[PDB]
């Protein structure tokens, strides 16, 4: 390689010839937005005007429609999301995020333009469950703790739009991914498969 | 390359849409085993590494670990200890930052930016424009990360949990941005070994529970005393000749 | 079924030197068998290195391929332990296109000093029971709030902090979260959600395994030690918000002004009793692979205060220096071998090679019958060592193939027809003289 | 009980030995003698690189060949 | 009654030149026969006697000196009773001759790096500064609006002002997240600012906060102060090529990408020596030009010799010196051509030769004292003989290396001190370069 | 006293090239001896440059090691002095790890052509006696010379420069009118109480100024090549420069030249150790000496017949005969023992020492017996034992010391054939 | 209204998946050393979309 | 070169051999602005 030392390469194939195969859980709740309804007490707490427990979200999906009850801190991130009724969410119930796709399919005929792609109707039920048994080589850990993609920062977005390089991975990155699959390996998370190596030439 | 990093900001919106669509619905071909759709090139998405994805699982967001921003020395084993008793405990494999005081080196020397004067009433506002930063939205891109988050940014203090800033603004170096220094308090201790084995006595006493008396000369000594007993919190009284009756 | 990612490897049934407090070799012990001269002075040279008063001492071993020249600087390396760093490096790792031979050696060097730091910190590790955030109607953003945790004995509320709400609300944490915070850095952390305040609950708000509440008092100690080395203090050093780079391994040619600053700064912490420096190893296997202008390098680097003690190891009679014409012992320039201490390995006997396979046959869980090592001590005497150890895990595995328990003579028989021994190999090379290519 | 000189008085107490009372400030804590001053890195200017008018005006391919640089 | 005292720190570690402390001479400039920690080389002691003595006279530039002498001669140990008999205020640069060949930047300009960091300078910076607890901070607007003019209350132990600065000054007091009740400190060379945290007036506003809250400042808010600088031109030519300094967008920016090294033009090194000899006439500054020492020269390519031809005759270099251990050597890069110490002729011609003599077996028994007692090592007299006699037959790095490995036998079997038995019982353990040699020829089928 | 950057080094005695009217060189002046042949053509080729009118030539100095070819070379560039470009560079100083080995060699020859221009601006200077501001803006200022006072309402831009500048009463400044720039100078004498203090300036306030001011024709490709080029120039990070942009460069500095808004002024490229350059970078010089551009070049080498870098091939002076044909020669000579004394003489007057005559002899002897350069290196080092010995001037007895502690390449060649097996290598 | 032919070279494929905007490489020219990653999900997906009949 | 390949410069250097020649005529408008008036509505 010009990128990078040749005993460099020989390592990275040494970590692509190791697998984890760990498995989890991704459920998530997805649907059209139907209402977005704030539910007050009558009683509000002892100074102020009034008070709410928690939003409900109807939302819908081909198999049926259901209110979901959410903690009003939902309301904050559904005005920084655009979010009018009609337009198809989605929640990951692992984590409380909330996200826009797009005005659901249903009214796409309200205008003959609107400057947004039209997303289908969600299918299965409001809530989603399944179990994936994901694959990763050591070296595609060793690729993605060297050069994270999430843009939230200026030396990430700067590192993003200079054009990508193989870089000398130090001994201690490879140090500290054994420390860690080793962690999950103890616990039954993560199975191991020591692969194999080919060269030819 | 500012549109270059505007259609980069939507590109990272637009991942974590399609990342959903992509990853929770097979219905077969478009028309029957036929035809492709608007970013079906966008593959970037299908690694169960990538961002999206990585986000979305709850558990591989633990073996990236490594983010841009944080001071990551690896992992480690630590102790921890109740006061009482003095009974303590192990926990195994835990992520650490380095200690707040490795970053101490420093250039020597720290130059202004070369600037080109010129003879000209046209060309002046040109360099002029350059100190400030060529446009608004350029600068608000590199100082806050985008536009719309600097928009969102000026009024963050109404929202109850905002993200984290995107720009220069996203980054605190231990130091702060500045070189210059002042002193730490610990090196009163340091300096002086009178001072130092007055600490490990006062540890000694405070961990037997008896009441002492400090005496001393210089009211310039009794001076760096009181800075010491203040920086460590021990209470403190004094009463230099300079004091009322 | 378990497996871990550290495995059965060329030197794993190694774990020590095996020497008594008297600082003899055992005949078999920790791993180690036979080999009395080099394991006697490796011993004096790890005791050199845990006494670590003097500076960039170093030692070469020497000796036959296969007769345990890496095998001594393993024993060394698990002898030393854990807490003190051993730097492995084979000679051909500094031939960067990243950065120069000189820095690449620098930071071997430097990556096998370690300054030793005690980060005490007092936490509070307890159970949320209620949180309070105040937002004003728009305003110049005065957040206030408070904050109330419990413990399976005590409890207590907290009046918060304008730094310490934005690190609360950005991990989203939540009444029956179990969070340890860190009083001296302001840093929140999250263990998981106890039993019993997430019954009072919606659409899910997270899905994780709970946690036990904590126990005894609500505020206690922790204790942490870091082992950084002096590169990686270099490399913190040579950017801001630089601490990627410690992974990705992409920070060149470090400026020699911040060397000289962090030795000064290290040697103050030592004068402070802040830090600890401990100097460990570096061990350059193979080190016939450095060019003249790399031992020239060493020549002068080896003499620094911060040197750690260095070690080669080579395997190669009177050879030419890499990238020169001239010959010399070792493929190494006199300039350097008149600087270093040469530990001399020897052959190995009948009763050491069946000694090195038995200890070896433990380590990969394998039953032999003595018949069987007779003919494996043959074999590793007619045929180099390394070959020998290479017909064992085989032998064990024709033997599970036909469902034996023990291996025997002909299994053994078996894999020597199967896998052919170089000598083997370089005969039949010779009926087929027109068919491989470039002879 | 006794007390060694720090590493940084033994330079401040040679200096004295080459007065009784400036001799036990030294000794007694250095900041009596010396304080510790805020250090900064030094800091520098030079010219600003002068640019003639005229080759502002008739010389950047920038502006004296934007005609021909649309097409 | 009782008597208490402390003392654990670690020493500085013992090195293979620590026992190196001057040149020992006489005011004469004679040789004392062993003095400072040395012995024996009275022909190159006193020639590098006259080499301080033209450090010290600052009025030359580009004179070059060159040890040459067979290994373990002392040559690398003579260059460092140079730099220990200057003291520290002279910049001495050591060098390795393989340290040339960057990867970042061609080998004829990291010689011009060098050059360029072996003459100091020392400045009198009269900085000025602002510091206090922040009680006000009022920003100032003007025409299509924007920041114009900025307010800042100061308060100390000694006053309070309330300031006037330039809206750049605002925004590094945003960038830093200033507040109200901060104690902060203010270049005002350099519009750098420092935020130390909370004044400890509000130390308990709060049960938890992230801060380490910190003592209101003494002294009135608006100061100057007399801060003496040292200093490398190299760390002038440097910090304009990259500059971290001032507080907008590209140098904040600038500052956190990968340093790479570039290839200085020297209009810009005309720019720094414009300046320093204005810092020179106005009294601001001291020069003190110092050493360049290259040890191992032998192998700078002949690039790098043919450079070092214009380097060191130019009228602003530092003075130099050079080590070399070799005879008639092939020069690295010709292939063709063979030369007295690995240099080219054309170069030598421009060099002082100090010639460094090989040692009696009498002189390897006075190192060796030297030597344990730097090691902080006892040894009987039959067995430093013994040292010395190995020393006849091997080389004398080898018996210095013999040492500790002996006296870690002395002290594993309770002993004080060395004796004959622990070192030659270490010389069956320890072979060294002539001994393994000859095991290595007789062995020579099998490697 | 005090010491600039700039001490006494090994071509500071030369401050020019001693030449009378004729292009005849007297035995010694200017601080440099002999060479009559080498000095009266270095006269006739600093003529051509002084001239300009003939483009792409090149001279190149040869002759035996210490000849005074560097120091010819030297000065000459001393002679040519400011207002014409003179630029140096050693032949190993091209290969660039950043740029191409050819492209180095093309900025080489264009930061060594000059364009020059004259530009008129209208600059106020005073005193300034008084100034007022208000709360749109209004304002007053006041200067004054030794010679005139005036009162000038101000506008908006110059009001904001004013109070930015923080410009007080009895400051003397400088206004850039044009530019609303500010330059303070310091304080007026009279108002030096309660630093800096200056006289007010002489005539009128406003002048109508010409500038004279100088680009090098490589320094106006660098201002072209980036978003700010200027920086580039100093950082280094001018590389691989896009040769349409020359292309263009050179065709618009050819119009400015006719249009007479410019003059183009030739200047010198010194490129000295001439046969470090590859087979390779000769076959650049071979084209760029023929273009109206070029510069005079000089080269200087000291080789016989030698291997050209990069071949095989052995031809005279270390260069192709391919280059060689394009170019003169001038040959330096070895030095009598006359030159040789007066050299040291010379060399004694700038290191400033005294020595008896008796040891200017043995100095000359050592000089003949070692190629001067070494005797001129025992100079200082015998003044300094000199100085060790408190005595008034330098002996004998001095330099015969001195001569036993450092050796010359001779007597170090022969003590390393005594100990031949104790050195490395062979 | 119309469905519509384009051919595009496997290449092009591998380059846009190289980085975040690596369609500006395939005029550039300014890409190399690709992730062999990449590679071969794109024979993967390749393969995968002719089998579903969709290429 | 040390940025791009050989053939590369080559390559560029064949292209710097082929000239469009594109006419299209001058139109400087210039003087002292007497009025700026602005004139979807
Ligand atoms: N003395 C020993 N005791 C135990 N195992 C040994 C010993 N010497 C060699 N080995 C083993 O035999 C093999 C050869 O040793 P190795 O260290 O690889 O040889 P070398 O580095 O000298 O070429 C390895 O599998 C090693 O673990
Ligand atoms: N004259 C001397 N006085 C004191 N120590 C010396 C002397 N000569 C050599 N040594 C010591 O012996 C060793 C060899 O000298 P060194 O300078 O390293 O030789 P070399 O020039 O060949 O590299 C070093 O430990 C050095 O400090
Ligand atoms: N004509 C001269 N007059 C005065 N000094 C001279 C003269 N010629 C040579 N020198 C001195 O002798 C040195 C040797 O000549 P130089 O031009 O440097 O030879 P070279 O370039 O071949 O090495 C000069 O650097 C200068 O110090």
């Amino acid at each position: 390689s010009t990128e990078i030392k040749k005993t460099e390469v020989l390592m990275e194939n040494f970590r692509r010839a190791i697998g984890l195969r760990i498995k989890e859980t991704k459920e998530v709740y997805e649907g059209e937005v139907t209402e977005l309804t704030p539910c007050e007490t009558e009683n509000p707490m002892g100074g102020y005007g009034k008070t709410i427990s928690h939003v409900i979200i109807g939302l819908k999906t081909a198999k049926g429609t259901k209110q979901l009850k959410l903690d009003p801190s939902i309301f904050e991130s559904l005005q920084k999301e655009r979010v009018e009724a009609g337009d198809v969410i989605y929640i990951e119930a692992n984590s409380g995020a909330v996200k826009r796709q797009g005005r659901c399919d249903t009214y796409a005929t309200e205008f003959d333009l609107e400057a947004e792609e039209y997303v289908p109707l969600p299918k299965g039920d409001v809530h989603k469950k399944k179990e994936i048994i994901q694959d990763v080589t050591l070296h595609d850990l060793d690729v993605a703790n060297a050069r994270p993609q999430g843009g939230q920062d200026i030396l990430s977005m700067m590192g993003q739009l200079m054009k990508p390089k193989k870089t000398e991975i130090t001994d201690k990155l490879r140090g500290e991914i054994n420390k860690v699959v080793n962690k999950y390996i103890d616990q039954g998370i993560a199975e191991l498969v020591p692969g194999v190596l080919f060269v030819d030439e | 390359l500012l549109a270059r990093w505007l259609a980069l900001f939507l590109s990272l919106k637009a991942s974590y849409r399609l990342h959903q669509l992509r990853s929770w619905g097979a219905p077969e071909g478009e028309s029957h085993q036929r035809y492709l759709r608007n970013k079906d090139f966008l593959l970037g998405v299908n690694f169960p590494l990538s961002f999206p994805n990585l986000c979305s699982c709850p558990l591989l967001k633990s073996l990236v670990f490594s983010s841009h921003c944080k001071a990551v020395s690896g992992y480690s084993d630590q102790v921890v200890h109740q006061r009482r008793s003095a009974t303590s405990s192990l926990r195994r494999c835990l992520l650490t930052e380095l200690p707040s005081f490795l970053c101490v080196a420093s250039p020597r020397v720290t130059a202004v930016p070369l600037d080109s004067y010129c003879n000209d009433r046209s060309a002046e506002y040109e360099r002029r424009v350059l100190k400030e930063g060529g446009s608004l939205a350029a600068k608000q891109c590199l100082l806050n990360g985008a536009p719309e988050l600097a928009a969102d940014w000026l009024n963050r203090r109404s929202q109850f949990f905002p993200e984290p800033a995107g720009g220069l603004w996203s980054i605190r170096p231990q130091n702060g941005w500045s070189f210059i220094r002042i002193p730490g308090k610990e090196s009163l201790i340091t300096d002086s070994g009178k001072l130092y084995a007055l600490d490990v006595l006062l540890t000694r006493l405070k961990s037997q529970g008896h009441r002492v008396l400090i005496y001393s000369q210089m009211t310039r000594m009794i001076d760096l005393l009181e800075e010491y007993m203040v920086y460590r919190k021990h209470t403190y009284m004094r009463l230099d000749g300079s004091s009322k009756i | 079924d378990v497996t871990r990612i550290e495995r059965i490897g060329a030197h794993s049934h190694i774990r020590g030197l095996g020497l008594d407090d008297a600082l003899e070799p055992r005949q078999a012990s920790q791993g180690m068998v036979g080999q009395l001269a080099a394991r006697r002075a490796a011993g004096v040279v790890l005791e050199m290195i845990r006494e670590g008063k003097i500076a960039g001492r170093a030692v070469l071993i020497a000796g036959q391929p296969g007769t345990g020249k890496t095998a001594i600087a393993m024993g060394m390396a698990q002898a030393l332990g854990p807490d003190t760093p051993f730097t492995a490096i084979a000679g051909s790792e500094i031939f960067s296109l990243e950065m120069s031979k000189t820095e690449a050696l620098t930071q071997a060097f430097r990556r096998s000093i370690g300054v030793r730091i005690k980060e005490e910190t007092e936490i509070i590790e307890g159970e949320v029971v209620e949180i309070q955030i105040d937002r004003p109607a728009t305003g110049t953003g005065s957040k206030v709030g408070k904050l109330t945790l419990k413990t399976t004995e005590m409890e207590t509320i907290y009046d918060l902090g304008t730094k310490m709400i934005e690190s609360l609300t950005k991990d989203k944490v939540q009444a029956g979260d179990v969070i340890t915070i860190d009083k001296a850095t302001g840093k929140i952390s999250k263990l998981g959600r106890s039993f019993t305040r997430a019954r009072d609950y919606d659409a899910m708000g997270s899905q994780t395994k709970f946690v036990q509440c904590p126990d005894g008092e609500l505020q206690k100690r922790k204790e942490v030690v870091h082992t950084v080395s002096l590169h990686e203090i270099d490399v913190i050093n040579s950017r801001t918000q630089g601490f990627l780079a410690l992974f990705s391994g992409d920070t060149g040619e470090i400026k020699s002004e911040v060397r000289e600053q962090i030795n000064a700064k290290v040697a103050e912490w030592r004068e402070e009793g802040k830090a600890e420096i401990i100097p460990g190893v570096l061990f350059i296997d193979e080190v016939h692979m450095l060019d003249i202008e790399s031992f020239s390098f060493l020549n002068r680097a080896l003499e620094s205060d911060m040197a750690p003690v260095l070690i080669m190891a080579t395997n190669r009679g009177i050879t030419r220096i890499r990238g020169t014409s001239y010959q010399s012992p070792h493929g190494i320039p006199i300039d350097l071998l008149d600087r270093l201490l040469i530990v001399s390995t020897t052959p190995y006997s009948e009763k050491d090679t069946k000694q090195i396979l038995r200890i070896r046959c433990e380590e990969e869980d394998v039953e032999m019958s003595e018949d069987a090592y007779t003919v494996l001590t043959r074999i590793g005497l007619e045929t180099s060592l390394r070959y020998a150890i290479q017909l064992i895990t085989a032998a064990s595995l024709v033997c599970r193939k036909r469902k034996g328990t023990e291996v025997q003579v002909d299994d053994i028989k078996r894999v020597y027809s199967l896998f052919l021994d170089e000598s083997r190999s370089t005969q039949y090379m010779k009926e087929y003289q027109d068919a491989f290519l470039f002879n | 009980m006794y007390c060694q000189l720090t590493s940084r008085q033994k330079l401040l107490y040679q200096a004295l030995k080459n007065l009784v009372m400036q001799f036990r400030k030294v000794c007694n804590h250095p900041e009596l003698f010396e304080r510790q001053e805020t250090w900064s890195p030094f800091h520098i200017s030079l010219k600003p690189y002068h640019i003639s008018k005229f080759i502002y005006r008739h010389g950047q391919i920038r502006v004296f060949n934007h005609s021909r640089d649309r097409w | 009654k009782i008597e208490e005292v402390k003392s654990t720190t670690k020493t500085q570690r013992i090195a293979s030149h620590s026992h190196v402390k001057g040149l020992g001479l006489d005011e004469s400039g004679l040789a004392k026969q062993a003095a400072s920690g040395l012995v024996g080389q009275e022909n190159a002691r006193e020639a590098c006697g006259v080499i301080v003595e033209l450090i010290k006279s600052k009025k030359m530039a580009g004179r070059a000196v060159l040890l040459a002498g067979p290994p373990g001669t002392g040559k690398t140990a003579l260059a460092l009773a140079i730099a220990q008999e200057l003291g520290s205020k002279v910049p001495f640069c050591p060098m390795v001759g393989s340290e040339v060949y960057s990867t970042e930047i061609k080998k004829t300009e990291v010689l011009m790096e060098n050059f360029r960091r072996a003459i100091g300078l020392r400045i009198k910076e009269t900085k000025e500064v602002y510091e206090g607890e922040v009680t006000e901070l009022t920003p100032c607007e003007t025409e299509n609006k924007t920041i114009s003019h900025v307010i800042i209350g100061l308060k100390t132990a000694k006053g309070t002002k309330q300031l006037k600065l330039d809206p750049s000054i605002f925004e590094s007091l945003q960038k830093e997240r200033v507040e109200a009740g901060d104690v902060i400190y203010i270049e005002a060379n350099s519009g750098a600012v420092k935020r130390q945290g909370r004044c400890d007036t509000y130390a308990t506003e709060f049960d938890l906060e992230a801060e380490e809250y910190v003592p209101l400042p003494k002294g009135d808010v608006h100061k100057k102060k007399e801060i003496i600088q040292d200093v490398t031109l190299h760390d002038l030519d440097v910090a304009n090529a990259r500059p971290q300094g001032g507080q907008d967008i590209l140098s904040m920016m600038g500052q956190l990408m990968k340093p790479k090294k570039t290839e200085i033009t020297d209009k810009l090194r005309g720019e720094i020596n414009k300046v320093v000899n204005k810092y020179i006439d106005q009294g601001i500054a001291e020069l003190v030009p110092g050493v360049l020492f290259v040890d191992e020269v032998h192998m700078l390519d002949i690039e790098c010799f043919t450079y070092l031809h214009r380097a060191l005759e130019s009228s602003i270099a530092p003075i130099v010196i050079f080590a070399s251990n070799r005879g008639n050597c092939v020069i690295r890069g010709t292939e063709d051509i063979t030369s007295p110490h690995g240099i080219p002729l054309d170069l030598l011609d421009r060099v002082m030769i100090i010639r460094t003599m090989l040692y009696t077996p009498q002189e390897m028994k006075q190192i060796i004292k030297i030597r344990a007692q730097t090691e902080g090592i006892n040894i009987s007299e039959e067995a430093l003989n013994h040292l010395g006699e190995i020393g006849t037959k091997t080389t004398l790095r080898y018996s210095v290396q013999l040492l500790t490995p002996a006296n870690l036998l002395a002290k594993i079997n309770g002993k004080d001190s060395i004796e004959k038995e622990h070192v030659e019982e270490i010389s069956e353990l320890f072979y060294d370069a002539k001994s393994s040699a000859k095991i290595l020829a007789d062995q020579q089928d099998k490697y």
